[PDB]
Order: structure tokens, then C-alpha cells, then sequence
């Protein structure tokens, strides 16, 4: 019962990374250089979910709950990869002189939504994980046994 | 420990724990599978989804109903259901909980025998029970006495009630429901030029149902009026944004409760099993039956619909009763609100099917019981 | 090791290692040959020339394309330009790194299994893959939704996506790219008098193509703004020293994705190729498609080419949906970008197309796994 | 005088007289204009061509169906084909003749009014009539009990009859016939490297999908056997000269009608939407409708259509009813030999909508009656 909070404390470092990058997204252009190091962390912040909410499907019995586990949290290595690689482009495309107001407008909406398909993917592996949690907890003991009243 | 009121529908699940005013989990009883071809690595992997899941990715997927006409015809969709609404809806541990299910008269007697098994054999419950949903109808309404009307999407049922005691030869059942609005309104509203054909498209029919349908008074002076004036018409704009206008299909599609000659049925309207229902009971109790019309489930919530039912029983009752039809705002969860009054009497507590009453007789003992 | 991304276009070839940012080796995808007498001797003894080669030497050589619309039709070039890009390119040897290889939809089947057999029965790569390009361009947009416009220099294809699932109906294909904006910049610089014939010529029309050509938004207004005064007119110099005046090609080049009628086709635009491929997608999946209209390849890189499309499926869409076309500046090199992040998913290395199973079922293994 | 029969389909016009045996007129419902410049002075400067000469100058013409799914959608167009149809091709005038109809069942109630409208005021008949097409299949058949399959080239519907009653509710519509075939046999003819795209193009893979195309007994046999042998392949000669082959596309193209997954569809095949609306008549009846599944129209024609429907339904049947499908060699026009006999009885004389009975009730008088 020690791995299974284990993931709201992981997902929870996520939820302060996505909100520090939605602040960064009100300045100008001065601030987008650290909004590309806000998207490189929560691709590895991800890594942490994923790495441990295998654990909990290596303890679950019930396959209903081990399998749908794992078939929602695989999405979780796709879209940090495609993050952490669509900010090393974006970080290369700052490089060049007078690109626009509007064309880096634009680019960190690429970033932005490509972080909020990835915070909406994490969320939906807790659920299947905090499911995952209430079948540990009786297999292990831990249940409260049902008496019929007498009148 | 707190029992679990479990009150599975042909079309929505309301669940919750005995003692609330309202269920915690109401979500539609679908099950969707995938039918496109998954081809980025990763994302595509899920191989069916249940709850709202099911209905917001509608768009992909093949929808089915694992209850037809309240029996449940595919019992691995059904297990699919009953372990979302456990772990992923109610977040409760199914062995510390007693259920209460309820299902409708005159079902299949293997369907309440699988029901049973399920729920010992497979969540491992300590104790159920199976109740009847127009009888659950009657708790809910403050009330031991009055024939209830129960209609949801797939049965419509009748059953009368005197100071507790059930006549179970006058209980009427009829195989028309809301599943058979929704594709009856399918059919004539190709006559404007509108096609919805895909199960999910389904979901959309359904939702203009509930929205723009409604219960005439007079039939014939509506239909007359409708070709007259424009003032009946009204406007739905799809979910890609075009608009559809409907204006006859209105109440046409709610009068095939009145006039099941619309869908090739042979039966009376739920006006004349209603009267069939009382005129089958005894003539002391019948006055007191005119006079308590509980209309219970989803399909009693048009607009109208009970003017329509007093207008229409009226004229067959011998016109010095009093015809009194009770619909309460929460007619949607009167099965699941006197399901949790059930659950919480103390005197409920001995009727109960525990597990160990289970062992010695297997499945047959909830026809003892129930 | 590494694994390696091949991205064969029709006009260029984009090479490198799966994990980078941008392609390491980005040459014109000819291969020429001498067309006059080589008088000097030991000079002009070389017979083929493959990337830059051919291109700084051109005055000399017949200039020609391995692939047009997306189909290899010489193999013994195609060869030789995949044993430039592998020693001469990258500098790596090609038995110690897998390779990711792409391909346009609806394409024939024998060129799928040809440049298996090449791959694996001449330059002996340990494992390969065959990716569709429209997949590859929603990789390099952070999406897993959307309606991609792959537009490069032989084929353009409309792909939708929905959460990882296509629609393999609703993928369209239109044989009109760049190198047929070439051939008719090449015919309506007639009018002025300037005549580009042979194939080291056609290079010099794609760099006026590439530099003073745009697309209007609104054809019929610049049609007589251009006529009343010279203010769209621009000048090019030559290779030779003279210098050219072009005012109202400028603009006529590019109207052709829009207007393809043009060159005697009896296709419709690339906006109207787009619409009806959402309309053939499933009705609630289409407004999550014209919020996400992903274009792609070097084609759609014209000034004014996603305002352009902007407002042309707003006229067609029904007026409540928001279009939204994400036009990064990245273009040329999303099929490139996408596939360098596909072949560096720990989920996709299950996914090659090894050696030991070509062995066992020969060159149909890539369509049952591509 | 003498009746006239049209069966205007979506793909070919059947025109004739009441009594006959054969159309007398049959040609392709189609519209032609031309696309390209008309460089000589006096001949080029017909602007729309219509029966035969429109499927003979196909080469510069861009060719549109006015009928498409059963519905017309270009009523301009549409009054060319009859306009055609009456003074060109049965050299016949409207006024001294009543025109009979046809329609296909669950159709836009716009679609009938119109095209009264069309009759009545424009070619001045003085009386119609319009008929269900697959009613008129079972005059043509010598029956008066039967469900009936008629698919054409938009519309594949199901109508059961008894003792000449319909079930009204048991009638079933799919959008899926001939022209949806040969869009799909378009797609699958890329994998070969052939490309047909122009609406020109499209009647030359029409000519290959009714002359090499045939119906698989056991789909997955067939599948293996062409991949092992080489006896399935078949050559085609195409107007240029050239030469096509093609052995898998034979029978790929026509599984669309038993597997509608193919080209992206929800819907169940001919053989269980068949059977569906046996299963939704009553019980008494269904031997009856077994025995007599009569098959009409002209995507019926295909070699092996009717052995496979006896192997799907005898699955689905309750293995002591005896499966007989009706399918006589006329199938292309028992839709006009049915309306032929129907004009000619002497009991349908008095169900004429003369033009007096339109000008006192509009154009809403077609539904009252028909
Ligand atoms: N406002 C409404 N008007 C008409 N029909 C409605 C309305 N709300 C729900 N319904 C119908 O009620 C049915 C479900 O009601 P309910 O009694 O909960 O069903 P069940 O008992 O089968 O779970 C559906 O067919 C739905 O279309
Ligand atoms: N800035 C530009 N404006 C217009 N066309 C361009 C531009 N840059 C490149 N092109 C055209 O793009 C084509 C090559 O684009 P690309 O998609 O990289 O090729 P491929 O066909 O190999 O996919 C060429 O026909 C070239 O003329
Ligand atoms: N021998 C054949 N085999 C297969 N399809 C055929 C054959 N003959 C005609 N067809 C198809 O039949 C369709 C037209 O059938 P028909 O019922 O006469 O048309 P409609 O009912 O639409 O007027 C066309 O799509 C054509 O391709
Ligand atoms: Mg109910
Ligand atoms: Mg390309
Ligand atoms: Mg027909």
C-alpha cells in the first residue's frame, strides 16, 4: 500500500509544472526560452508516472483492472517523446533574426496543447491505478466484514 | 457498512448507497469497441470503453447495449458494467457492501439466477437481494396504495398495489419503451431528408428526443395545426454544426406510447393497459386505484404527458371517480430513491441473500426469496 | 546503434539518425548524366552524378527524377541515390543501423515490396519500416487529431485522424504537387518571351517558383490589380546575367492547387479535396478536424497559402465550427521530424520488419506489419 | 391511348409502354458538358449533352449524375433526362399520355411532391402515379407473397409482402448498391498501379466491374487461392490499347455487399439485413418469406449472388425452413415489367392523380393516394 499513493504525489509535481508553463505564456517573448525548459521536464516528470504505475499492474490479480491499466498508461511514452523533441525544434527555431510576433505566437501553442494531451493522459492512468488500489487493499486483509443486524 | 443500491436500466446505470436522495453514478450503459484502423504507436491500444468514456468517443466506436427489453443478452458486456460502476464509479470494495438489484415482472427466471451468480461468484458480495422496479416505484412516492406506470427504455410495465399487497394477475408488461421512440423518430425523420443510420448517430436522435419531443392532448387537432402553421416548428443544430428542422415529428414520435399501431404493434396504448390493469382488480380496491397513478422512469417525462393520461382514462373510467396521476419531478430516479428506502429498513435486514444461505441451495434460492 | 530516417521524396531527399532535430543530409533527389563529347582526356570520364553533383554541373548533364507522383519508375537510379545517402551522406554503413523508410497512401504494392528487397538483399539492413508521410506530420505537431495536408513534389494526400485511428475511406490522394506548378510556370513564361526547355532549365523556373511566387486571396481582384498598375512586378537574374520581369505568373503558379482546371484537370482544389474528406468522416468526429487542419510538406510553404485555405472552408463549413489551419514553420521537414520521433519510441522497437522474418515469408511481410 | 412506365434509377432510365415486355428506351441518367475549348468555329457549341451522346463524347465531358442515393439533387438536370426521354427517345407528347413513376421506399417526402410538380406543370401529363420499386418487382415475378431485395445503383432495399400487405415497419434501406462499388473498385485498382480519376474515367471501371467481377461462395478460400494460383487473373482491353490484369479485385469489389466494413460502413450485409426484416414480421408469416426472397435490380446480376445468399441465410435460418431465392434473368427490368403490369390493370384505373385532383390540393395530393 506503499507504491499505490505513490502516484498521486507523482502526478501532483505534473499539475505545479503544467501551471508554472501556463504562466509563462502571458509575458512576451522574452519568457519562451524558459517555456521550452518548462516542456523538457514534464516529459521526464512524466517518466516518474509511467515508471511506477507499472509496479502497480505487476500487483494487481484482477486482470480487468492489470489490463486496462496498462493498455491507458502507454500513451505516456509516446507524448513525452513528441514533446521533448518538438521543443528541441522549437528551441532551433528562435534562432533565426526577425521571425514574427505572430509566428512564435503560434509555436507555443504547439507546445502548450502538445503538454495538456499529456497532463490529460496521466490523469487517466491515476484513475485506472487508483481502481487498481482498492483490489490490493482487500487481497492484503484489510476487509471489513459485512454482519446482518438482529432485530 | 452501507448496502448498495444498484438500479441497472436497459439504458442508464444509477447507482449509489442506501440512505441518499440521489444516486452518485449515472452513466449510460453502453459498451463501445473500436472499428477504425489504430495507426500511431501507442495511442491505440484500449480495446473497449464503458461509461461516459464510451459516449464522448462515440466517433469511432461501435456502441452496444448489453440489456434488450430488461434482459440482459450479453453477460460478458454486463460483468464490463457492473465492474466499472464498483471500482471505477462508486469506488467501493464489492465484498464489504451488500447490493440491492432490481429487475422488471415477468422477466426470464435464468436472468435472475445469472444475476445472482454473478454477484456471488464474481464481486463476492456478502448478501443481495432482487427487487421489482414498479414496486420500488411505490416507496418512493409516499404511498402503500396505487397501480404504478413504469416506463424507461426498454419495458413498460404496470402494477397494482393495495396497502402492500401486489395483484400479480392484473401486472401488465409491454415491450415499448424509449429504445423504440428513439428508433421510431429514426424512421420519419427521413422524411424531411435527414439520415442518421451509425449506432452513434443513435446517441444523437436520442438527444433530440429528449429535447424537442412532447405529448399532444388532441392528436388530430396538432396534426391539423401543424400543417396550417409554422409556429410548431423548431430548430437542433448537430454536433458539425449544420441545423435540422423538425416540426410534425414533434408528437408523432410520443403518441406511439398512445397508439402502438405506429410501429407495427398490435397492443392497447399505456392508457388502456393502465384501465385493463385496475379493471382486473377487485371492485372494492378499484376507487382507490383511479385515484393513485404513479407514473414512474425516463419515458414519462415528456411534456404533456400526463394531461394526455388523464384525458385519456377519464373516458374510460365510469365518470364519478376521481382520476388522480401522481408524476413527481424525480420520476427519473423514483426505482433508485425507493431502492434506497428498502435498503435502509430495519426490518429489510432478515431478507437479505447472504452468501452462505447461497451455498446449500446454489442460484435457486433467489426465487425463494425474491 | 542508431536507427536511420529516409524520407525518399520526389524533389528531395531528407536523411539522418532518429532522435535528431533537423536532417543532416538534405540533397535534390536527381541523378544526371553527360549529354556532350568529352574532348580532354582523363577529365570527363565520370558517367552519373547523384546529389549537389549534378546540380553545380547541370549546364553539362541530363538532369532526371528516379520517382514522380510518389512512384519509383527507375530503379537502377533509385539505387544509386540510396548508395549516396548511406556513404557519401551519413557515412554510416548501412548493416548496423535499421531504417525507417516513408511512402504516400494509395500507392501501389510492388513499390512497397521492391524497396524491401533492395533494402534487405543489397545493402543488407538489419531491420526497416515503411511509414505513411500524413501519420509522420501529426508526430511533429504535438496532436494525435487532425486532418493532415501533405503536399510535397509528386502527391497530395489528405489524411484523417482521430485519436490515433484513421479513416482509411476519407484518404484522398491528388496527383498535382510542385513539379507540376513547374511545368506550368514553365509554359505561361511564354507570354513573355522567355524560353526554358531542357532539364538544367527546369532548375532555374523552380528557383523563380521558390522565391517570387504567392497566393492571392482573393485570384479575381489581383487578376485586375496586376492590369492597372505594376506594382506586383519583380525581377530575377539568370545565370547567365540577364534579367527577367514576371508581374502576373506570380500569382497564377500557385492558383492551381485551387484551380487545377488549369492544366486540364478535372479535380477539385486542395480546399475542396479537404472538405469532403471531413464530411466523409463520422459526424462527431468533424469538428475536432476543422479545428486541426495540419498542413505539410514544402508546397504548402507559398506566402499567403494558409489564409488562402482559411478562407475557403470557412465558405464551405457551416458557419458555427471554428477552422483553425496550424502552418509551422517547420514544413519541409515534418514528414522528417515525425518519423525521427516514431523511430525513437521504446513502444516501436517490437514494430521492424527484421531480417529473419523476410527470410521465412519474402517481401509481402511489409504489408501485413506496415 | 397508352400508359407510360419510367423508372428513372439512379444510374439508367427505363422508359416505355404500358404492356410491353422489354423498356424500349434504356440509356444512362446522366448530364455531359463539355471542359475543354472549342477552337473551331460552328461545331463546338452544344452545351449539354444527355442519353448515349453523352457516354459517346465522354472524352471531353465532364459527366453528372442527377440522381444520387435515389434522391435528385439537380432538378435542372434532371428535367433534361425527361424532356430526353419523351420527345427524343419515345418521340411520344406528355399531353396525351399518364406517366408512370417510380420511388424508392423511405425517401424525402420533397422528392415526390417535386417531381408531381414537375409532371404536372411543366410536360402537362393528364394523370400519374408514383409506385414503390420493390412492389412492382413482385408483379414481375408471378407472386403475390415474398420479400424482396432490389438493388441498383443507389439504394439497397428490403420489403416484405404477404398476400399483397406490407409490413411497413419491417422495411429496410441501406445507401450502398453499384455506384458505391464502383468507387470502391476505383481504390483497390491503385494497388496495381492503375489510376482512374476522371468521371470519364469512372465508366471504364464501370465496363471492368460488369464483366470480370463475380460473387466468392466462401470469401476466404478465394483469398488463398489467389494468392497461390494464378487462374483467377483476368485481362481487360482499355480504350487507349492498353492492357490491365487483374485476379484479386474479381471478387474483393462485390464482398462490399456482404461485408460493408470495406469501404467504412456500420451497416450489416444484403444477407442479414434480409433476414432482419424477416425477423421483424410475425410468426405465421416468416415460412412464407423464406421460401420466396425474389432478387431485383441490376447489382444482382453479379455471377454467384444468389448461391451465396442461400449459404448466409440457411446460417441464419432455423435449419428446417427451406431457403429459396428468386432470381430470373429479367432481374435489370422487373422493376419496369412490374410497373408495365400495373398500368395495364383495369382495377388501377381509378387510382390515376388526374391534373384537376392536383389543382384543387397541391402538390400534397401524392400522399393521400400513392
Ligand atoms: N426528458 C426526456 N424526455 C423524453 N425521454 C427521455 C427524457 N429523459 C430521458 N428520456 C428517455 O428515458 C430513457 C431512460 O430512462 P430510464 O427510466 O432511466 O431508463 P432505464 O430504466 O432503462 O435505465 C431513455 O430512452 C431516454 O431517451
Ligand atoms: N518556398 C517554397 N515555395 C514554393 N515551393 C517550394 C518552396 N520550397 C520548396 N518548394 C517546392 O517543394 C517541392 C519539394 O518539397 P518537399 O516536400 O521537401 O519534397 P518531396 O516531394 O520530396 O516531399 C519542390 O517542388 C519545390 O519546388
Ligand atoms: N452484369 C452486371 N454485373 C454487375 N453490376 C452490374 C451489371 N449490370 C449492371 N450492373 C450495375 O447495375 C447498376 C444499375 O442497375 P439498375 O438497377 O439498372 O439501375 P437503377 O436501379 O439505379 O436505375 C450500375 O451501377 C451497374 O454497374
Ligand atoms: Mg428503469
Ligand atoms: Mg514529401
Ligand atoms: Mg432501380
Amino acid at each position: 500500500s506503499s507504491k499505490g499513493n505513490d502516484i498521486i504525489a507523482a502526478a501532483k509535481r505534473m499539475a505545479l509544472l503544467m501551471a508554472e508553463m501556463s504562466r509563462l505564456v502571458r509575458g512576451g517573448s522574452g519568457t519562451k526560452r524558459a517555456l521550452i525548459q518548462c516542456a523538457k521536464d514534464i516529459a521526464k516528470a512524466s517518466d516518474e508516472v509511467t515508471r511506477l504505475a507499472k509496479e502497480v499492474a505487476k500487483q494487481c490479480t484482477d486482470k480487468r483492472i492489470r489490463t486496462n491499466l496498462l493498455q491507458v498508461c502507454e500513451r505516456i511514452p509516446t507524448i513525452s517523446t513528441q514533446l521533448k523533441i518538438l521543443s528541441t525544434v522549437k528551441a532551433t527555431m528562435l534562432g533565426r533574426t526577425n521571425i514574427s510576433d505572430e509566428e512564435s505566437e503560434q509555436a507555443t501553442e504547439m507546445l502548450v496543447h502538445n503538454a495538456q494531451n499529456l497532463m490529460q493522459s496521466v490523469k487517466e492512468t491515476v484513475r485506472e491505478a487508483e481502481a487498481a488500489s482498492i483490489k490490493i487493499r482487500t487481497d492484503a486483509g484489510f476487509t471489513l466484514r459485512w454482519v446482518r443486524k438482529t432485530p | 457498512t452501507t448496502a448498495l443500491v444498484c438500479d441497472n436500466g436497459s439504458g442508464l446505470v444509477k447507482a449509489g448507497f442506501a440512505g441518499d436522495d440521489a444516486p452518485r453514478a449515472v452513466f449510460p450503459s453502453i459498451v463501445g469497441r473500436p472499428r477504425h484502423q489504430g495507426v500511431m504507436v501507442g495511442m491505440g491500444q484500449k480495446d473497449s470503453y464503458v461509461g461516459d468514456e464510451a459516449q464522448s468517443k462515440r466517433g469511432i466506436l461501435t456502441l452496444k447495449y448489453p440489456i434488450e427489453h430488461g434482459i440482459i443478452t450479453n453477460w460478458d458486456d454486463m460483468e464490463k458494467i457492473w465492474h466499472h460502476t464498483f471500482y471505477n464509479e462508486l469506488r467501493v470494495a464489492p465484498e464489504e457492501h451488500p447490493t440491492l438489484l432490481t429487475e422488471a415482472p415477468l422477466n426470464p427466471k435464468a436472468n435472475r439466477e445469472k444475476m445472482t451468480q454473478i454477484m456471488f461468484e464474481t464481486f463476492n458480495v456478502p448478501a443481495m437481494y432482487v427487487a421489482i422496479q414498479a414496486v420500488l416505484s411505490l416507496y418512493a412516492s409516499g404511498r402503500t396504495t396505487g397501480i404504478v406506470l413504469d416506463s424507461g427504455d426498454g419495458v413498460t410495465h404496470n402494477v397494482p398495489i393495495y396497502e402492500g399487497y401486489a395483484l400479480p394477475h392484473a401486472i401488465m408488461r409491454l415491450d415499448l419503451a424509449g429504445r423504440d421512440l428513439t428508433d421510431y423518430l429514426m424512421k420519419i425523420l427521413t422524411e424531411r431528408g435527414y439520415s442518421f443510420v451509425t449506432t452513434a448517430e443513435r446517441e444523437i436522435v436520442r438527444d433530440i428526443k429528449e429535447k424537442l419531443c412532447y405529448v399532444a392532448l388532441d392528436f388530430e387537432n396538432e396534426m391539423a395545426t401543424a400543417a396550417s402553421s409554422s409556429s410548431l416548428e423548431k430548430s437542433y443544430e448537430l454536433p458539425d454544426g449544420q441545423v435540422i428542422t423538425i416540426g410534425n415529428e414533434r408528437f408523432r414520435c410520443p403518441e406511439t406510447l398512445f397508439q402502438p399501431s405506429f410501429i407495427g404493434m398490435e397492443s392497447a396504448g399505456i392508457h388502456e393497459t393502465t384501465y385493463n390493469s385496475i379493471m382486473k382488480c377487485d371492485i372494492d380496491i378499484r376507487k382507490d386505484l383511479y385515484a393513485n397513478n404513479v407514473m414512474s422512469g425516463g419515458t414519462t417525462m415528456y411534456p404533456g404527458i400526463a394531461d394526455r393520461m388523464q384525458k385519456e382514462i377519464t373516458a374510460l373510467a365510469p365518470s364519478t371517480m376521481k382520476i388522480k396521476i401522481i408524476a413527481p419531478p424525480e420520476r427519473k430516479y423514483s426505482v433508485w430513491i425507493g431502492g434506497s428506502i428498502l435498503a435502509s429498513l430495519s426490518t429489510f435486514q432478515q431478507m437479505w441473500i447472504t452468501k452462505q444461505e447461497y451455498d446449500e441451495a446454489g442460484p435457486s434460492i433467489v426465487h425463494r426469496k425474491c
